[PDB]
Formats: C-alpha cells, sequence, structure tokens
C-alpha cells in the first residue's frame, strides 16, 4: 500500500522532470494527498537548518530545473518556496504540480508557503487558467490546484530566527500568534491581515502607506526593527519584488528580498539568487542565470 | 500650486484604529488627493510644495525649481519628532509663496489691483487636534510672530495675499472604534484654534472623524479649487432694502467667497484701484488690504448697461446666493456695489459696477465696471472736466480701452506720485534676493550634529558620538569596521580579494543594491543585437 504509492510518486516525479503533465486523475489524487498532509502544518511552519530558501518561480519549470542543478538535487537538500510558482509562466502547471509531488513524496524534507498569486482571482488573470483549460480540456485541474492552494501555510520559521513569508510585514499583526491564530483555509480578501502578510512590500518610507499594487501596505526601517525587536527574530525573508543581482538587503540587514525567477517575464534578463543556509546559521548567496533552451 | 503644510511633529505619533499613526494616514491621504487630482485634466500646470514644523532653514523640503520626484521623496521619508510650531511654520510658508510676487508685476501697489494677475495657492496644515506648544507651555490664541518681516511687506499688514486659501485637517480619528457613523452627508468644523485662521482667509476647515469621513472631505475638497478672486460683501448700507417680493428680516451679509476668474493667463480689464485718496507727494504708501472691503446697495438705477465696453465674465462662487434667490434671482434687475474707505476726495463710496445675475439664474456674474459708468456713458468740453473725480493712476488702463476707437489722451497727465516711484526698484531687488537666498538652501540640510554634550557636573571640550544611520562601513578599506567576532573569517576574505587580481575592484563587502531596482533602467545600461523584424 505505501511501496506501490511511493514508487508511483517517484515515477511521477520522473515523468514531471522530462517536461510532461499528469493526468486528471492523478492531478486529482496528488492534491487530495497534499491536501491531507498540509492540514497539519500550521500557519507558522518550524523550519530547521540547514535549509536552501528560494524564492518566486512564476512558472518556469526550466528554471526551475537550472536552481535544481545548481542548489543542488531537491532529496538531497532542503528546499523553502515562499509562493509565486503559478501565474506569469509557460509551463506554469508542471512547475506547481513539479512542487507538490516533491512536498507530499518529501514532507519533511521541502516546505512550500502561499503567495498573491495562489488564488481565485489572480490565476483567472494571468494565464494560469487559460494554461489550465488548454493542456487539460477541462478546468478541473485549476479547480484543483485552487482548492489545495488554501492548505498552503503563510509563513515559516527558521531557527526560531528567520522569519520568511511572501508578502511581509502587518499594521493589524505585532507578533508572531496573530500569525498563528489566523484562518488561513480561506480566499484571500482584499484587506485585512493575510492579505498584507500576502501583499506588502518594503521601502524607506517610514511607518506605513498604501502601495501602488493595490493592496498590501508598505512599512519602512523603524517598522521592520520593532518587529524584529518584538519576536525575537533576527531577519525577514520576502520574495515579492522583482531584483537584478537577485538578494537585497533592506532596512539594516533586516529584510531580505530573495527572487530566484531569472529573466521575468521573459523581458528583463536579470539573474537569480537563492540563499543556502548551512547548519551554523551561515548564509550564502548562490546566483544563476536562466538556462539556455 | 499646491502647498501642502505636514506638521510631522511628536504627538501625531499616536495611534488610530486601523493601527497607523496619524502621520501615515495624512501621507496616504495626501497620495489619494494626489490620484484624485490627477483624474481632472488640468494637473499638468500645478505644482506641489511640502511644509514641516522644523526650523526656518528646515521646515521648507521641496520649493520652487522642485519637480513632483524630489517632493514624493521628501513627503516619504516625513518623521514626526518635533513640537507644535504652528504660526512660525504658517508664516514660512505665507513667505515662500510670496517670494515672486514683488519681482513679477503682481500686487504692484502703485497701479490699481489687477485681478487677471493671479497666483492660486491652497493650504492643508494637516495639524494634530489641540494643545499646541511653544517650548514654554500651551498657548491658546495662535498669534504669528513677526520678527523678521520681508522688504516690502508693510504694504499689505496681513500675512496672506489676495489669492491664497487656507483648508484645515485635524484627523480626530478614535483609537477603539471610531463607530460615529450617524450622519453620511454631512462634514461638521473642527472648532479649533485654526478654525477663525481657516475662515478670516475663506476657506473652511474639516473634521476627518472616520476613514469614510476623510474620503468624503477629499473628494468635496478637489472641487474647490480654481482661480483666486476672494472679495468681501458687507450690507451697509441700505438696511436690507430688498423689498422686491417679500419682506427682508440676516447672516447672508460679510459674504467672503471666492470668484472663478476663467481665461479665455487671464484677459480682463478695469480693476479695483485702492481704498485711500492718493496724493500727488505721498512718501509712505498706506497698506492695502488682502480682501477688499467693498459693500453692495439694493438699487435699481437702470441695470441695462448696453455698450462697446470690454466684456468680463469673472464667475462668482455660490456662498451667500440665498439672499439673491429669496427673490427671483432679481430677474431683469440688478444692484450696486461701491468701495468703501474713502474711495475719492471727499465722499463715503462711489459706485463702479453691479451684481446682475444671467439669464439662465445659475450664479452671479459679477459685472465689474468702470469706475464711474453712468456718467461717461451717456465733447463740449465735458470729458475734461469729468477726469477729474477719477484717480489719476487709474487713467492708465481705461485709456488701453480708448485705444480701440482713437488716442486723444497723452502722457502728461500719466503720473501716480514722485515720491511712490522712489525706493520701488530697491525693494524688489531685496526681494529678488531673498527669494534666491531661499530657493538655494532648500534641499542642502547639512545637519552635521551628533554629540552627547558630556558635561563636567580635553576638559569642556569633549562629546562623545551618537549612532550614525547612514555610515556605509567600508570593510576592507577601513580596518576599523571590522568588528572582533567575523575578524578571520573576512580577513581570509580580504586576502583572496586582494590576490584575485580581478577587474573593478571594490571595498564593499556585499552591496546588494539600494530601494529601487528598475527594469529599464538596467536594462538600458545593455546592448542587444536583435530587432524582432519577424
Ligand atoms: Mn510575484
Ligand atoms: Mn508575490
Amino acid at each position: 500500500d505505501e511501496k506501490v504509492f511511493t514508487k508511483e510518486l517517484d515515477q511521477w516525479i520522473e515523468q514531471l522532470n522530462e517536461c510532461k503533465q499528469l493526468s486528471e486523475s492523478q492531478v486529482k489524487s496528488l492534491c487530495e494527498k497534499a491536501k491531507e498532509i498540509l492540514t497539519k502544518e500550521s500557519n507558522v511552519q518550524e523550519v530547521r537548518c540547514p535549509v536552501t530558501v528560494c524564492g518566486d518561480v512564476h512558472g518556469q519549470f526550466h528554471d526551475l530545473m537550472e536552481l535544481f542543478r545548481i542548489g543542488g538535487k531537491s532529496p538531497d537538500t532542503n528546499y523553502l518556496f515562499m509562493g509565486d510558482y503559478v501565474d506569469r509562466g509557460y509551463y506554469s502547471v508542471e512547475t506547481v504540480t513539479l512542487l507538490v509531488a516533491l512536498k507530499v513524496r518529501y514532507r519533511e524534507r521541502i516546505t512550500i508557503l502561499r503567495g498573491n498569486h495562489e488564488s481565485r482571482q489572480i490565476t483567472q488573470v494571468y494565464g494560469f487558467y487559460d494554461e489550465c483549460l488548454r493542456k487539460y480540456g477541462n478546468a478541473n485541474v485549476w479547480k484543483y490546484f485552487t482548492d489545495l492552494f488554501d492548505y498552503l501555510p503563510l509563513t515559516a520559521l527558521v531557527d526560531g530566527q528567520i522569519f520568511c513569508l511572501h508578502g511581509g510585514l502587518s499594521p493589524s499583526i505585532d507578533t508572531l500568534d496573530h500569525i498563528r491564530a489566523l484562518d488561513r483555509l480561506q480566499e484571500v480578501p482584499h484587506e485585512g491581515p493575510m492579505c498584507d502578510l500576502l501583499w506588502s512590500d518594503p521601502d524607506d518610507r517610514g511607518g506605513w502607506g498604501i502601495s501602488p499594487r493595490g493592496a498590501g501596505y508598505t512599512f519602512g526601517q523603524d517598522i521592520s526593527e520593532t518587529f524584529n525587536h518584538a519576536n525575537g527574530l533576527t531577519l525577514v525573508s520576502r520574495a515579492h519584488q522583482l531584483v537584478m543581482e537577485g538578494y537585497n538587503w533592506c532596512h539594516d540587514r533586516n529584510v531580505v528580498t530573495i527572487f530566484s525567477a531569472p529573466n521575468y517575464c521573459y523581458r528583463c534578463g536579470n539573474q537569480a539568487a537563492i540563499m543556502e543556509l548551512d547548519d551554523t546559521l551561515k548564509y550564502s548567496f548562490l546566483q544563476f542565470d536562466p538556462a539556455p533552451r | 500650486i499646491l502647498l501642502f503644510l505636514i506638521d510631522t511633529s511628536a504627538s501625531m505619533n499616536q495611534r488610530s484604529h486601523l493601527g497607523t499613526t496619524y502621520l501615515d494616514t495624512a501621507k496616504g491621504a495626501v497620495e489619494t488627493f494626489m490620484k484624485l487630482r490627477a483624474r481632472d485634466p488640468a494637473s499638468r500646470g500645478d505644482r506641489y510644495m511640502l511644509v514641516t514644523f522644523e526650523e526656518p532653514p528646515y521646515a521648507i523640503k521641496a520649493g520652487w525649481k522642485e519637480n513632483h520626484a524630489t517632493f514624493m521623496n521628501e513627503l516619504k521619508n516625513l518623521q514626526a519628532e518635533g513640537l507644535t510650531t504652528l504660526g512660525q511654520s504658517l508664516r514660512t510658508a505665507f513667505d515662500l509663496l510670496n517670494l515672486n510676487r514683488l519681482v513679477t508685476g503682481i500686487d504692484n501697489y502703485g497701479q490699481g489691483r489687477n485681478p487677471f494677475f493671479l497666483e492660486p495657492a491652497i493650504i492643508i496644515t494637516i495639524t494634530d487636534g489641540s494643545k499646541l506648544t511653544t517650548t514654554s507651555g500651551v498657548q491658546d490664541e495662535l498669534h504669528l510672530p513677526l520678527n523678521s518681516p520681508l522688504p516690502g511687506s508693510e504694504l499689505t499688514k496681513e500675512p496672506f495675499r489676495w489669492d491664497q486659501r487656507l483648508f484645515a485637517l485635524v484627523l480626530r480619528l478614535p483609537g477603539t472604534m471610531s463607530v460615529e457613523s450617524e450622519q453620511l452627508t454631512g462634514v461638521p468644523l473642527d472648532d479649533s484654534a485654526i478654525t477663525p485662521m481657516c475662515e478670516v482667509t475663506g476657506g473652511r476647515s474639516y473634521s476627518v472623524c472616520s476613514p469614510r469621513m476623510l474620503n468624503q472631505c477629499l473628494e468635496s475638497l478637489v472641487q474647490k479649487v480654481q482661480s483666486g478672486v476672494v472679495i468681501n460683501f458687507e450690507k451697509a448700507g441700505p438696511d436690507p432694502s430688498p423689498v422686491e417680493d417679500g419682506q427682508p428680516d440676516g447672516s447672508q451679509p460679510w459674504h467672503s467667497c471666492h470668484k472663478l476668474i476663467y481665461v479665455r493667463v487671464p484677459i480682463g480689464h478695469w480693476p479695483v484701484p485702492e481704498s485711500f485718496w492718493p496724493d500727488q507727494n505721498s512718501p509712505t504708501l498706506p497698506p492695502r488690504t488682502s480682501h477688499p472691503v467693498v459693500k453692495f446697495s439694493c438699487t435699481d438705477c437702470e441695470p441695462m448697461v448696453i455698450d462697446k465696453l470690454p466684456f468680463d465674465k469673472y464667475e462668482l462662487e455660490p456662498s451667500p446666493l440665498t439672499q439673491f434667490i429669496l427673490e427671483r434671482k432679481s430677474p431683469q434687475t440688478c444692484w450696486q456695489v461701491y468701495v468703501s474707505n474713502s474711495a475719492k476726495y471727499s465722499e463715503l463710496g462711489h459706485p463702479f459696477g453691479y451684481l446682475k445675475a444671467s439669464t439662465a439664474l445659475n450664479c452671479v456674474n459679477l459685472f465689474v465696471m468702470p469706475y464711474n459708468y453712468p456718467v461717461l456713458l451717456p465733447w463740449r468740453q465735458s470729458f475734461e472736466s469729468y477726469l477729474k473725480t477719477m484717480p489719476p493712476y487709474y487713467l492708465g488702463p481705461l485709456k488701453k480701452a480708448v485705444r480701440m476707437m482713437g488716442a486723444p489722451n497723452l502722457i502728461a497727465d500719466s503720473m501716480e506720485y514722485g515720491l511712490s516711484y522712489s525706493v520701488i526698484s530697491y525693494l524688489k531687488k531685496l526681494s529678488q534676493q531673498a527669494k534666491i537666498e531661499s530657493d538655494r538652501v532648500i534641499g542642502s540640510v547639512g545637519k552635521k550634529v551628533v554629540q552627547e554634550t558630556g558635561i563636567k557636573v580635553e576638559y569642556t571640550g569633549f562629546q562623545v558620538a551618537l549612532l550614525n544611520k547612514d555610515l556605509k562601513p567600508q570593510t576592507f578599506r577601513n580596518a576599523y569596521d571590522i568588528p572582533r567576532r567575523n575578524l578571520l573569517d573576512h580577513l581570509t576574505r580580504m586576502r583572496s580579494n586582494l590576490l584575485k587580481s580581478t577587474r573593478r575592484f571594490l571595498k564593499g563587502q556585499d552591496e546588494d543594491q539600494v530601494h529601487s531596482v528598475p527594469i529599464a533602467q538596467m536594462g538600458n545600461y545593455q546592448e542587444y543585437l536583435k530587432q524582432v523584424p519577424s
């Protein structure tokens, strides 16, 4: 029962690693298993070092394979993805399918969080719904993926000091106890603590301010320092903005933006980076470029 | 032109019910006001300025010759720390708005008072509720200080000008729930020390209590920006002689509303000259008033005035039109108007216009007439004797209209005063120098203040250093910036960096990027031999 299912999972992973999507029943069973697995996880997933945290993938299977070739194989080293792997990409279903397969196969070796694109109103206006309608014919795989995205955890706590999350800080949130007491099994609204946790952006503002995106606020350096001092944290990892070097430090080395999607939208032509944290909490920024196709 | 006055005082650090301080709410309100004003296709000529509660060298953040980028950058990094010096800040803002007035020709004080030379400006003065301090205690009078008057400012005796409105926002947001949402369409007043100062200029003072009320007041404020022609009306002296369709009994007497002088610069003639009798020899000129004390009298007096006189359409903003609407908007009839305070040699007021309404009965057209129209309109040596009742300098503009017909006058008697021309160019030069000195040191702060001032309680000269925010320690260049913990690893890193002999070496350990990372800015410094012809 368990060995045959494990072998089926390995076969599914090997098939996905060759630009080959699964069938309707296989994706349905994978989404069901991921739903039963992610139910036990809390809003703040306690991740233990050593790890290799990544950023946005935005549905880029070739860039994901390049990342795996750069930052070690998936079963070998740990991975921490911070959302944005479903929209703005030609191969978007394959990336999320491989990620959820690795999650259901290596639940203790890989962690994935929820981003602003993991919803039902964003995937319909960025091409993911169109890709699911074109590839699988019907619109059931998209429904399964959007129903599964509600079970993804919000943030992650690495070594009790690093606080990884897609969007960023929130004005209605002052401690991690408020984040742990949130109902993540809900569609991302236009306002609230979860919307700010998934739509925030750092800047040199100071205090707060409305974001130009349309949702979430914009905090400054003093707010980041207050959040890091009132929760025992030493760093806040995020992946929501487009950078060039791959990693960007802000607020006196308090916020780290890690964009791991090389050649964003195939028009910028930038690099990407991941942060490998060793056992002694030593960080190394591994950079890479888009692999040639 | 819009000059936003955000105090950024220490009293603006209290948190609202939403979770953000009053300063963050004020900045968000300013940003939404920007995005609301951008909807109207008229925001391509205005200029935004910023004024905070800081020292005179540090109060102004963005003034003249400052684009929107630096203004937004300065408003972004606003810090709320300091006392509530409202009077000094208002004085500094009014002096900043009156820097380029004595040089272009606006308010020349010698040739009438031209209303078509406008320089609109709206102040928001977003401050706290009450309890303003002046480093000694808490005052309750709000008196503007007079310590260093600008050269050429004693001719107005008031800080504000002909077109300078003052709106106010107090941001009285509760801290628990702000559940006060009974009256939907109702914006009350703040009832504070800034309320009389705002009402004197001509703008009300909103009382923000809820975010919905804030949005309502911001959407109501965007509809109150136009050409600034503010004149004051008085009921004296007719004892409410409105016996046309009913009996009079009122509050629509001291109307100090504005007038929309829309252009077709503005085009117009026949200005309100002055309020005094100008003499031929006068070294000292009496100070003018920002709001002209002009009074109207309810008399029919042949309201039909048809001639080749150049036409004016200075539209009046409806604020006290209830008294006119009570009399059916006075159809086919008007009432004269006259300026007080010795408009002539020996008389009390001279009718120089009327307030006839339009055919549509929508608003008041404010028909401005010459100094004395009912005589020159209807030569047998008559004009030579008639031109003695009008002020001398007033022969300037009217002669231009005579240019449409002929030219019987000359420059023989075109002289205002031999002493008024003197001591005027020097004042203009001093004002220009002051404006240049103010616009020069506008963004260069150069604080350089970091010391602890160690008191006795190397002697009498020691001062401990303070924590520098933007220090940027050079780890590879300076050896003192390397702490003890990561010393050996950093030593090996510096050794490998020096022994690598790479290209374009630097002294920074890890300088990722700045706060902003633009895509086009990085893509411009590249070369792509492709055009996508297919
Ligand atoms: Mn994204
Ligand atoms: Mn995102």
